[PDB]
C-alpha cells in the first residue's frame, strides 16, 4: 500500500521530535538540583 | 438495543413535548440564516 | 421493514467440528486451559488449601485459651475460695454517686 | 479573523488581571469592561441572525448589571470614604453590590439570558469564553465576603440549585443543557463565600478545568442530543469513554473528581452548625445528574443514529489541552485530599 | 489561615520560609507521575494512533509535566498544613486561658439493657 | 371451591348453538397443534420453540404492572391495609412482650439462674 | 398489592412529582426577553420587604 | 530462550507483582517506630538483637 | 500484599494476546486469592492494626476470603457469553470486574467510615455500566436508574451524618481510636442522625419496604451469570452495619424496634410472592431477600450471640445464592429464556447437574452443619432472649424456605421436555466446575467454621 | 419581612391563639405574593380584567394554607395536654395540603401529597430545638 | 493554532489565470467528460469524475474499498435497474452529492494554496439537477426530497465562491441513441423520460447560475470536441460582477480553513433526521465498523499505521 495521496505524518519529524524528547532532559537535570538544593537547605537550619 | 423511533424522541426540538410553546421550530445544523430580504437596497432619486 | 435488523441465528459448540471440547474454537487452546488450568486452582486453592483454613496457625486463641484456662483454675482453687468469676477488672473505684 | 483575533483574546486574559491585581474600585469597573468590548466580536464572528440576538441579549443584561456595580462604588465614597476593595462597609450598598454580582455569578434571579446567549454562539471556541468569564467577578466576591448580609446571598444559591435542577430537564440542545449546568454549579459557588473563603476558588478549578474539557470533546460537531448521539457507531468509538468520564464526574459521584469540591462545601458548613441547609443542597445535586444520565445514554446504549453518511478520514481538531486535563477530570480523588490548601 | 498576617502575599512557592524539606519518591507523588503516564494513553483515543501503549514516544512529555508542576504543587501542600499547625500551636501557647486540660476521671454511665 | 355437586358431567345438552360450540373450540385446537406438527417432526431444527401462548403467560405477571392499576377504587385501599396493616398489629404484641419483661429484671427476678448464652 | 406496586410506590412518587416540578420551569416561559425581566422586578421587592435585610 | 521470551511476557508481571506488593506493604512499619519496646504487654529487654524485632 | 497484584490484572489482559485473554485472568487470580487466605486469618485477642490506615486489617470480617473466592468465580460463567462479540469489548468488561475487585477489597480491609463512605458508594459506578449492557431483554434502563436511585437515595445522607460526627467527637478514622463516643442522649433532633446511618444500610440489606432494588438487578440479567455474583456481593457489601450500630449508637435501640417489625414482615409476605412466580431467576431474587433480611434482625438486638448468626449468614448467602444463579445461568445459555415451567427437564437430559441442583438447594435448608445451620439458627436462638413471639413467626418462614427450593427442584424434575428440542450437551467441563467451587468450600467449613464467625469468638 | 416571622415563635409558649390566626395570615399571603409577581412574566391577555384574576387565584388559596395551619395547631393544642410536638403539628400539617384539591376537581394532588406536605411542614417545628439551624456562622 | 503571520498567505501567487472551470450537467452520457480532458491546456491541475467510489478514490491509501467496506448498497449498475421498496433509490445519491462535495473541498484547497487553475467534472452545482429528473417519476418519496433540501441549504452557503467559468451542453433529445452505442452494457436500456427531463432541468438551472453573475459560455454537438476554441474562449472572456471577487484578508482565510481538513466539510453533510431510505440500523452500522478496522487500508489510521507503513514509534 505504502500510503498513498501522501500522509500527513511522515513519521520522523526532528524538528518536533527531537526537542520534545529535549525538553524531558531540561526538567530532570532542573528537578534533582533543586532537590539537593533542597536538603542541603534543611540541613543548614537543622 | 435503540432504534431510529428513539432517536426522535430526543431529537432537537424541546426535548420535553411542549404544553404552550410548541410555535417555535428547530434551529439549524451550523447557524442559521434569518431574512435574506426585508431590505431597502439601493436609493432611487428623481 | 427491518432492512438490517434480521440477522439473528443460533449458535452452538456441543460436538460438531470440536470433537469434546469447552471452549469455543481450537483444539489447542481447549486442552491447555479449560483442563490444565482450570484444575490446576483446584489442586493449590481447594487441596493444598484445605490445610490451612483454620486448622494449624492456631486462630484467634481457640487453642491457646484452654492451657491458659486449666493452669489458671488450680491456682485459685487451692489458695482463694471464689472460682475465677466474683469481681470482674474492679478494685476500689472512686465513688458512684 | 486573522492576527488581531489573538490579540482581542489577549485582551479577555489581560481584562481578568485588572480585576485580579486590583486596589481601586474604579480599577474593576474598567477590568469588567475589558471583557465587554472584548467578548461580542468573538460572539459575532461569522454573522448569523441568531448570533445577533444572542449578542444583543449578551450585552443589555450584562452592562446594566455592572452599572449597578458603580452605584455601590460611589456609595463608598458618600459613606466610609476610602476608595479600597477590601471591605463594603455599609449595608445599603451591599444590597446593590450582591445584585450586581448576582447577574454575573448568583444567577437564582438573574439566569435568564444564559440558555439563550449559550445556544447563540456559531462556534465551539466561544463556548469556551463563558466558562472562563466567570472567573473575573469570583476575584471581586473573595476581597469583600465580610460585610455582606448573608440573608440575601445564600439565597442566590439555594434557589440557583433549584431552577438549574428543573431547567435542564426540558431541554436537548447541547448548548442549553452545559448553560444551566453553570446556574447548578454556581450555587455551590456562592455558598462557600459566607463559610470559609477557601476551597470557593478550588470550586473554580474543578469547574472550570471540567467544562473545559467538555467542549473540546464537542469540537466534532454537535449542539443537540440526536447530533451527539451519532458518534458511537459511526465515529470514533474511543473518544465517546472520555466523554462518558467526564459527564459522570459532572455529577456527585465519588470514585471521580467532582466529588471533591462537594466534600469542602459541606464539611466547612456544618462546622457552622447549619445542618438544614446542607440537606437541601444534596437532594437538588440529584436533578443536576439527571441530565448527564440522560447525555451518558448516548455513548452507553445503542439509540440507533446509524445514518448513510459515514466518515472515514482522520479528525485533526484545535485540542489545546483536550489530553492533559481529562485524566484530572476523571481520576483526582486520591490526587487531591490535602491540596484544599494549596490553591490557598 | 486564609488571609495572609506574616506570610508574603503573591508567592512562587514560599520563598519566606524555605526550611522544611520537600518529599523524595513520595507515593503522593508516584499517583501524579501515573496520570502523567495515563493522559498519554488516552491521547491515543482521541487522535487515532495504532497502541496506546507501544504507541507514539511524545508520552515522556506528558510524564514530565505532570511530574515537575506536581512536585511544586505537593511543595506547597507541605507548606500550607505546617504554617495552618504553626498559626494553632502559637494560639495556645499565647492565650492559655482558652484551653482546659482534664485527666483521670471515675464517672457514672446508663448501661443498656438487652 | 366446591359447590354443593361437583362439576364433571352436570348440565349438559346437544341443541344447535352448543354442538357449534364445540366445532368453534376444536377448529383452534387443530391449528395450533399443525404448526406444532411441522416444527417436531423434522431432524433440521435442533433446539427449543417459543410458543407464544406461553411468552405472554410469564410476561402477564414479570411485566404489565404499571399499564394496571391506574383504576385504585377500594380494592387498592384494601389490599393495604393487608400489607401495612399487619406490620402495625406485631407492634402492640413485641412491645407488651418486652415491658412484661423489661419490669422483671429490675424487681421481682424470673431469669434463671443457670443462664449465660447471650 | 405490596411487593411490586405499594412498596415501589417511594421513589416513582418522587419522579412522578418530580417529573411535574421539572415541566414547570423548561417548557414555561416560552422564550422572550421580556417576561424574564418581569420576574427579576418582584426579586429585588423579595430580598427588600418579604426577607428583612436592609 | 527465544521461545519463551517471546511467548511469554505477562504471565511473569502477576507473581513478580505480588512480591512489590509484599515488599511495599511491609516497609510502612518502618513509618510507624513508636512503641516497640514502650509499654509493657509484649515488651522485652534486648540481649543481643537490635530492638527486638522489626 | 492484597493490593497492588490486584492492580497489575488490568495491564494483564491488554497486553496478551487475543488468543489467549481468559486463561491469563482466571489463573492470576487463583494464586492471589490463595495467599489472602495465608495472611489475614492470623488475629490475637483483639485484631490489630494491619498497617497505616489505606487499607486495614480484619476484626470480624472473613467474607473477603469470599470476594477473593467469587475473583476467579466471576470469570468462569460469562465464558458462554461475550465469546460473540468484538476482542475489545471482551477485555473491558474483565477489567471493569477487576476494578469491582479493587474496591470490594478496601471496603472490607480499610477499619474506616469516613474513607469507607466513598468506597461503599465506589462500587455502583462499575455495576451500573455492567447492568445496562449486554442484557438480552430490555428494561436495561428500568432497573440500572433503580439502581442507584434507590441506593445513592438513601446513602448520601451519610455525608451529612458521618461528617456531622467526626466534627463532634474526636474523628472517625481507625475504629480503634473510636472509643471517645459517648452514649445518644435520645431526642427528637437525634432521630434523623440515627435514620441517615441505617437507610444507606436497609436499601443494600432489602427489608419489606424500599426492597425492590433488588429483584429488577436480578431479573433484567447483567451478563450472562457472572455478574449476577457480584450483585450478591453487593448485599454483603454493606457490612458496615455490624459497625455503625456496635460503636456509634450503643444506646440507641428504641429506634430500631421499629424497623426490626418491617424486617419480620419482610420474610412471610417476600417468601409467599416467592412460591407462584413465573421467572427460574426472580424465584432465587426474593429468596435473597428473605435470606439477607435474617441479618438485618440480628444487627439490631446487638446481642453477642446475634453477630455470629450475623457473620455467618453472610458468608453463608454469599456461596449459596451465587450456586443458584450460576445454575439459573446453565438453564439460560441452552434454553434461551428464564422461564421456570418452559425449562424442564433433570437427570434424564441433565444427568450430573440435577446432583448439584440438590446439593445447592437443600443448602438453603438446615442441612448437616455446614454454614446455614450455623448462620439460621443462630439468629432464631438469639431472637427468643429479644421476645418469646418471634419463633412463632419465624417457624412459619422456615416452613416456606423448604418452598423455595423444592419449587425449583420439582418444576423441573419432570422428565418431559416435549417442546425443547436444545441442550445436548449436559454441561461442559468449566460448567459442572462453577458448581463444584461454590458448595466444596462450604463442605470444608464443617470441620472447622471459626473462619465464618468471628465477632470475638 | 423576618419580624412578622419571629412573632409566629412566641405566642404558642402560652394558650391564646386569637392574636396567633390574625397573624398567620401574613405569612401565607406575603408568600404567596412572591408566586403571584412571577405569574405575571406568564403574558396576561388583556389589561387589568385578566390580571386581576391571575393575582386572586394564587393570593387567596396560599393565604388560605397558611389561616388553616394556624386554626387546626390550637385545636390540636387545647384538645389533650402536651405543649409542643412534631405529631402534633403532623394532624395541622395534613389539614393544610387537605384544601389544595378544593382548589380543582380531582380528589387527589392534595390528598395525593397529603403525606409529603404534612411531613415537611412538621419539619419545621422539628426545628424548635437546639439540634436544628438553618443558617449559621461559626 | 493557524498561521498568517508567516510569509504564507491568502491572495498570494493566485488568481491570475488560476479560477476553477467547471463542465456539468450534459446529459446522460459522458460527453463533457471528453471535453474537459483537452481543455487543461491553460489550466494545470484536472480532476475526474465523481462516482460510488469517489470519496475513497484517494483518502487513506491508493486502493478503494470493496462494496459494503465503502456504503451499504451502492453500485451504479443498480440504478440503471431501480426497484421500489427496500434498495438504492435515494441513499446512492446522497453518497453521491457527499462524495462530490469532498472533492470540491480538495480542488478548492489546492485553488487556495498554490495558485493553480482546477477543472472539476460535473459539480455539486449538478446535483439538484440530476435528482429532479428521477423525481418526476416514481422512484423517490416526497419526503427524501425535502431532506435533500435541508443539506442544500447549509452545505452550499458556507463556500463563498461557486463557480467562475462554467461549461453548458445541450444535446439532441436523441441522445439514448448515443449511450446505446457506448461501450458499458449496463448503462444501457435507461429511460427515455428520466434522459429528457434531465435536460429540462438543466434549462432551469444555468438561468438561476447566470443570475449570479457567473461567466457561462453554451456549446452545440457540432460546435463539441474542440481544444483552440474552448481556450480562446474563457481567456478572452473576462469575470465581472462575479461572487468570486471577495475580501483577501478575512473571506479567504476563512473559507480556506474549512476546505483544510475532510471531516470539517463533512460535518454538516451528515443529518440527525431520521429517513426510510438512509440505513439508521444500528445493528448493521456495529458490523461494518468491525470490518473497516480489521481492513489492511486505514485500521488505526492518521500516518502511522502496523503492517502498511511503520517508520518510527515516536
Amino acid at each position: 500500500k505504502f500510503y498513498i495521496q501522501e500522509p500527513p505524518h511522515g513519521s520522523p519529524n526532528w524538528l518536533k521530535v527531537g526537542l520534545t524528547l529535549g525538553t524531558s532532559v531540561f526538567l530532570w537535570i532542573y528537578l534533582i538540583k533543586q532537590h539537593n538544593e533542597d536538603v542541603l537547605e534543611y540541613k543548614r537550619r537543622n | 438495543q435503540p432504534d431510529v423511533e428513539w432517536a426522535e424522541q430526543y431529537g432537537g426540538a424541546v426535548m420535553y413535548p411542549t404544553k404552550e410553546t410548541a410555535h417555535w421550530k428547530p434551529p439549524p445544523w451550523n447557524d442559521v440564516d434569518p431574512p435574506k430580504d426585508t431590505l431597502v437596497s439601493n436609493l432611487t432619486l428623481n | 421493514r427491518w432492512q438490517e435488523d434480521p440477522e439473528p441465528e443460533d449458535e452452538n459448540l456441543y460436538e460438531k467440528n470440536p470433537d469434546s471440547h469447552g471452549y469455543d474454537k481450537d483444539p489447542a487452546v481447549d486442552i491447555w486451559n479449560m483442563r490444565v488450568v482450570f484444575f490446576f486452582g483446584f489442586s493449590i486453592v481447594l487441596v493444598l488449601g484445605s490445610t490451612f483454613v483454620a486448622y494449624l496457625p492456631d486462630y484467634r486463641m481457640q487453642e491457646w485459651a484452654r492451657r491458659e484456662a486449666e493452669r489458671l483454675v488450680k491456682y485459685r482453687e487451692a489458695h482463694g475460695l471464689p472460682i475465677m468469676e466474683s469481681n470482674c477488672f474492679d478494685p476500689s473505684k472512686i465513688q458512684l454517686p | 479573523n486573522p492576527i488581531i483575533f489573538i490579540i482581542i483574546l489577549l485582551t479577555i486574559m489581560l481584562g481578568t488581571i485588572i480585576v485580579m491585581i486590583s486596589s481601586h474600585w474604579l480599577l474593576v469597573w474598567i477590568g469588567f469592561e475589558m471583557n465587554m468590548l472584548a467578548i461580542i466580536p468573538i460572539m459575532m464572528k461569522n454573522h448569523n441572525p441568531r448570533a445577533t440576538e444572542a449578542s444583543t441579549k449578551y450585552f443589555l443584561t450584562q452592562s446594566t448589571a455592572s452599572m449597578l456595580l458603580m452605584m455601590a462604588v460611589i456609595i463608598n465614597l458618600m459613606f466610609s470614604g476610602q476608595w479600597t476593595v477590601m471591605k463594603l462597609f455599609n449595608p445599603m450598598a451591599s444590597m446593590l453590590m450582591t445584585m450586581a454580582l448576582a447577574m454575573k455569578l448568583g444567577m437564582a434571579p438573574f439566569h435568564f439570558w444564559v440558555p439563550e446567549v449559550t445556544q447563540g454562539i456559531p462556534l465551539s471556541s466561544g463556548l469556551i469564553l463563558l466558562t472562563w468569564q466567570k472567573l473575573a467577578p469570583m476575584s471581586v466576591l473573595y476581597q469583600i465576603f465580610p460585610s455582606i448580609n448573608l440573608n440575601l446571598i445564600l439565597t442566590l444559591s439555594v434557589l440557583s440549585i433549584l431552577i438549574g435542577g428543573w431547567g435542564g430537564l426540558n431541554q436537548t440542545q447541547l448548548r442549553k443543557i452545559m448553560a444551566y449546568s453553570s446556574i447548578a454549579h454556581m450555587g455551590w459557588m456562592t455558598a462557600v463565600l459566607p463559610y470559609n473563603p477557601t476551597m470557593t476558588l478550588l470550586n473554580l478549578i474543578i469547574y472550570i478545568i471540567m467544562t473545559s474539557t467538555m467542549f473540546t470533546m464537542f469540537m466534532a460537531n454537535s449542539t443537540t442530543t440526536t447530533l451527539s448521539l451519532s458518534h458511537t457507531w459511526n465515529k470514533t468509538p474511543i473518544m465517546t469513554v472520555l466523554i462518558l468520564a467526564t459527564l459522570l464526574s459532572m455529577g456527585g459521584l465519588p470514585p471521580l473528581s467532582g466529588f471533591m469540591p462537594k466534600w469542602m462545601i459541606i464539611q466547612e458548613m456544618t462546622k457552622n452548625n447549619s445542618i438544614i441547609l446542607p440537606t437541601f443542597m444534596a437532594i437538588t445535586a440529584l436533578l443536576n445528574l439527571y441530565f448527564y444520565m440522560r447525555l451518558t445514554y448516548s455513548t452507553t446504549l445503542t439509540m440507533f443514529p446509524s445514518t448513510n453518511n459515514m466518515k472515514m478520514k482522520w479528525q485533526f481538531p484545535l485540542m489545546k489541552k483536550m489530553t492533559f486535563l481529562p485524566t484530572m477530570v476523571v481520576l483526582s480523588t486520591m490526587m487531591l485530599p490535602l491540596t484544599p490548601m494549596l490553591s490557598v | 489561615x486564609x488571609x495572609x498576617x506574616x506570610x508574603x502575599x503573591x508567592x512562587x512557592x514560599x520563598x519566606x520560609x524555605x526550611x522544611x524539606x520537600x518529599x523524595x519518591x513520595x507515593p503522593r507523588l508516584a499517583f501524579v507521575g501515573f496520570l502523567g503516564y495515563c493522559s498519554g494513553l488516552i491521547d491515543n483515543a482521541i487522535r487515532r494512533r495504532p497502541v496506546l501503549l507501544a504507541g507514539l514516544h511524545r508520552q515522556l512529555l506528558y510524564i514530565t509535566s505532570f511530574v515537575f508542576v506536581g512536585y511544586y504543587l505537593l511543595k506547597r501542600q507541605d507548606y500550607m498544613y505546617a504554617v495552618r499547625d504553626h498559626d494553632m500551636f502559637s494560639y495556645i501557647k499565647s492565650h492559655x486561658x482558652x484551653x482546659x486540660x482534664x485527666x483521670x476521671x471515675x464517672x457514672x454511665x446508663x448501661x443498656x439493657x438487652x | 371451591x366446591x359447590x354443593x355437586x361437583x362439576x364433571x358431567x352436570x348440565x349438559x345438552x346437544x341443541x344447535x348453538x352448543x354442538x357449534x360450540x364445540q366445532a368453534e373450540r376444536l377448529a383452534i385446537r387443530s391449528r395450533l397443534k399443525r404448526e406444532y406438527q411441522l416444527q417436531y417432526y423434522d431432524p433440521s431444527r435442533r433446539g427449543v420453540i417459543e410458543d407464544p401462548a406461553l411468552v405472554r403467560w410469564t410476561y402477564a405477571r414479570s411485566a404489565n404492572i404499571y399499564p394496571n392499576f391506574r383504576p385504585n377504587t377500594k380494592t387498592s385501599l384494601l389490599g393495604a391495609l393487608f400489607g401495612i396493616g399487619p406490620l402495625v398489629f406485631w407492634y402492640y404484641v413485641f412491645k407488651t412482650d418486652r415491658d412484661r419483661k423489661e419490669k422483671l429484671i429490675q424487681e421481682g427476678k424470673l431469669d434463671r439462674t443457670f443462664n449465660i448464652s447471650y | 398489592l405490596l411487593d411490586l406496586i405499594w412498596l415501589e410506590a417511594i421513589l416513582p412518587k418522587t419522579i412522578s412529582l418530580a417529573q411535574m416540578k421539572a415541566s414547570t420551569l423548561v417548557t414555561n416561559q416560552k422564550g422572550l426577553i421580556k417576561l424574564y425581566f418581569l420576574s427579576f422586578l418582584i426579586t429585588i421587592l423579595i430580598s427588600m420587604i418579604l426577607f428583612n435585610f436592609h | 530462550l527465544l521461545q519463551v521470551v517471546r511467548d511469554h511476557w505477562v504471565h511473569v508481571l502477576v507473581p513478580m507483582g505480588f512480591v512489590f506488593g509484599y515488599y511495599l506493604d511491609r516497609k510502612n512499619d518502618e513509618k510507624l517506630t513508636a512503641f516497640r519496646n514502650k509499654s509493657l504487654l509484649y515488651k522485652r529487654e534486648l540481649k543481643p538483637n537490635e530492638e527486638v524485632t522489626w | 500484599k492484597y493490593i497492588i497484584p490486584t492492580i497489575m490484572l488490568m495491564p494483564l489482559t491488554w497486553l496478551s494476546k487475543n488468543n489467549m485473554i481468559w486463561v491469563n485472568s482466571t489463573a492470576h487470580s487463583l494464586l492471589i486469592s490463595f495467599t489472602s487466605l495465608l495472611l489475614m486469618n492470623q488475629f490475637g485477642d483483639n485484631s490489630l492494626n494491619f498497617s497505616l490506615l489505606f487499607f486495614s486489617d480484619s476484626l470480624s470480617t472473613p467474607l473477603l476470603i469470599l470476594t477473593m473466592w467469587l475473583l476467579p468465580l466471576m470469570l468462569m460463567a460469562s465464558q458462554h457469553h461475550l465469546s460473540k462479540e468484538n476482542l475489545t469489548r471482551k477485555k473491558l468488561f474483565i477489567t471493569m470486574l477487576i476494578s469491582l475487585q479493587l474496591f470490594l477489597i478496601m471496603t472490607f480491609t480499610a477499619m474506616e467510615l469516613i474513607l469507607f463512605y466513598i468506597l461503599f458508594e465506589a462500587t455502583l459506578v462499575p455495576t451500573l455500566i455492567i447492568i445496562t449492557r449486554w442484557g438480552n431483554q430490555t428494561e436495561r434502563l428500568n432497573a440500572g436508574l433503580y439502581f442507584l436511585f434507590y441506593t445513592l437515595a438513601g446513602s448520601l445522607p451519610l455525608l451529612v451524618a458521618l461528617i456531622y460526627i467526626q466534627n463532634t467527637v474526636g474523628s472517625l478514622n481507625f475504629l480503634m481510636l473510636q472509643y471517645w463516643v459517648q452514649p445518644v442522649h435520645n431526642s427528637w433532633s437525634n432521630v434523623f442522625m440515627w435514620l441517615a446511618c441505617m437507610m444507606a444500610f436497609m436499601v443494600k440489606m432489602p427489608l419489606y419496604g424500599l426492597h425492590l432494588w433488588l429483584p429488577k438487578a436480578h431479573v433484567e440479567a447483567p451478563i450472562a451469570g457472572s455478574m449476577v455474583l457480584a450483585a450478591v456481593l453487593l448485599k454483603l457489601g454493606g457490612y458496615g452495619m455490624l459497625r455503625i450500630t456496635l460503636i456509634l449508637n450503643p444506646m440507641t435501640d428504641f429506634m430500631a424496634y421499629p424497623f426490626i417489625m418491617l424486617s419480620l414482615w419482610g420474610m412471610i409476605m417476600t417468601s409467599s410472592i416467592c412460591l407462584r412466580q413465573t421467572d427460574l431467576k426472580s424465584l432465587i431474587a426474593y429468596s435473597s431477600v428473605s435470606h439477607m433480611a435474617l441479618v438485618i434482625v440480628a444487627i439490631l438486638i446487638q446481642t453477642p450471640w446475634s453477630y455470629m448468626g450475623a457473620t455467618a449468614l453472610m458468608i453463608a448467602h454469599g456461596l449459596t445464592s451465587s450456586m443458584l444463579f450460576c445454575l439459573a445461568n446453565s438453564n439460560y445459555e441452552r434454553i434461551h429464556s428464564r422461564t421456570m415451567i418452559l425449562a424442564r427437564g433433570l437427570q434424564t437430559l441433565l444427568p450430573l447437574m440435577a446432583t448439584w441442583w440438590l446439593l445447592a438447594s437443600l443448602t438453603n435448608l438446615a442441612l448437616p452443619p455446614t454454614i446455614n445451620l450455623i448462620g439460621e439458627l443462630f439468629v432464631v436462638m438469639s431472637t427468643f432472649s429479644w421476645s418469646n413471639i418471634t419463633i412463632i413467626l419465624m417457624g412459619v418462614n422456615m416452613v416456606i424456605t423448604a418452598l423455595y427450593s423444592l419449587y425449583m427442584l420439582i418444576m423441573t424434575q419432570r422428565g418431559k421436555y416435549t417442546y425443547h428440542i436444545n441442550n445436548i450437551s449436559p454441561s461442559f467441563t468449566r460448567e459442572n466446575a462453577l458448581m463444584s467451587l461454590h458448595i466444596l468450600p462450604l463442605l470444608l467449613l464443617t470441620l472447622n467454621p471459626k473462619i465464618i464467625l468471628g465477632p470475638l469468638y | 419581612a423576618k419580624t412578622v416571622l419571629r412573632q409566629y415563635w412566641d405566642i404558642p409558649e402560652g394558650t391564646e391563639c386569637h392574636r396567633k390566626t390574625y397573624a398567620t395570615t401574613s405569612i401565607g399571603g406575603a408568600a404567596g405574593l412572591v408566586v403571584s409577581a412571577y405569574s405575571v412574566a406568564l403574558k396576561t391577555p388583556t389589561s387589568f380584567l385578566e390580571g386581576v384574576a391571575r393575582t386572586g387565584r394564587y393570593t387567596f388559596t396560599a393565604a388560605a394554607i397558611g389561616a388553616i395551619f394556624g386554626l387546626t395547631s390550637c385545636i390540636s393544642a387545647q384538645v389533650r395536654e402536651k405543649p409542643d410536638d412534631p405529631l402534633n403539628y403532623l394532624i395541622g400539617g395534613c389539614a393544610g395540603g387537605l384544601i389544595l384539591g378544593a382548589r380543582t376537581r380531582s380528589y387527589g394532588i392534595g390528598a395525593a401529597a397529603c403525606a409529603y406536605m404534612g411531613l415537611t411542614a412538621a419539619l419545621v417545628k422539628m426545628g424548635q430545638l437546639e439540634g436544628w439551624q438553618v443558617f449559621a456562622e461559626p | 493554532x493557524x498561521x498568517x503571520x508567516x510569509x504564507x498567505x491568502x491572495x498570494x501567487x493566485x488568481x491570475x489565470x488560476x479560477x476553477x472551470x467547471x463542465x456539468x450537467x450534459x446529459x446522460x452520457x459522458x460527453x463533457x467528460x471528453x471535453x474537459x480532458x483537452x481543455x487543461x491546456x491553460x489550466x494545470x491541475x484536472x480532476x475526474x469524475x465523481x462516482x460510488x467510489x469517489x470519496x475513497x478514490x484517494x483518502x487513506x491509501x491508493x486502493x478503494x474499498x470493496x462494496x459494503x467496506x465503502x456504503x451499504x448498497x451502492x453500485x451504479x449498475x443498480x440504478x440503471x435497474x431501480x426497484x421500489x421498496x427496500x434498495g438504492n433509490s435515494y441513499r446512492l445519491q446522497a453518497w453521491l452529492y457527499a462524495s462530490r462535495l469532498l472533492q470540491y473541498a480538495d480542488a478548492l484547497e489546492h485553488l487556495l494554496s498554490t495558485g493553480q487553475g482546477v477543472v472539476l467534472e460535473r459539480s455539486i452545482y449538478s446535483d439538484f439537477v440530476f435528482l429532479e429528473a428521477m423525481y418526476r417519476q416514481g422512484f423517490i418519496r416526497k419526503q427524501c426530497v425535502d431532506h435533500y433540501n435541508q443539506v442544500k441549504k447549509v452545505t452550499i452557503c458556507e463556500y463563498l465562491p461557486p463557480h467562475v467559468v462554467v461549461y453548458v451542453d445541450v444535446p439532441v433529445p436523441e441522445v439514448q441513441s448515443r449511450i446505446q452505442k457506448k461501450g458499458n452494457p449496463h448503462e444501457m436500456k435507461i429511460t427515455s423520460a428520466y434522459l429528457q427531463d434531465i435536460e429540462n432541468a438543466y434549462k432551469g438551472t444555468f438561468l438561476p447560475e447566470m443570475s449570479e453573475k457567473c461567466e457561462v459560455l453554451q456549446y452545440s454537438a457540432w460546435e463539441a470536441q474542440d481544444a483552440e476554441k474552448v481556450v480562446e474562449d474563457i481567456e478572452y472572456l473576462k469575470y465581472d460582477k462575479g461572487p468570486w471577487l471577495d475580501q483577501n484578508d478575512r473571506n479567504l482565510h476563512k473559507l480556506r480553513m474549512l476546505v483544510q481538513d475532510k471531516l470539517e466539510v463533512l460535518n454538516y453533510t451528515s443529518i440527525p433526521v431520521f429517513l426510510p431510505e438512509v440505513t439508521v440500523g444500528a445493528h448493521q452500522s456495529d458490523q461494518v465498523f468491525q470490518e473497516f478496522t480489521e481492513l489492511p487500508g486505514r485500521k488505526y489510521r492518521a500516518g502511522y499505521n502496523e503492517d502498511v507503513g511503520d517508520k518510527w514509534i515516536w
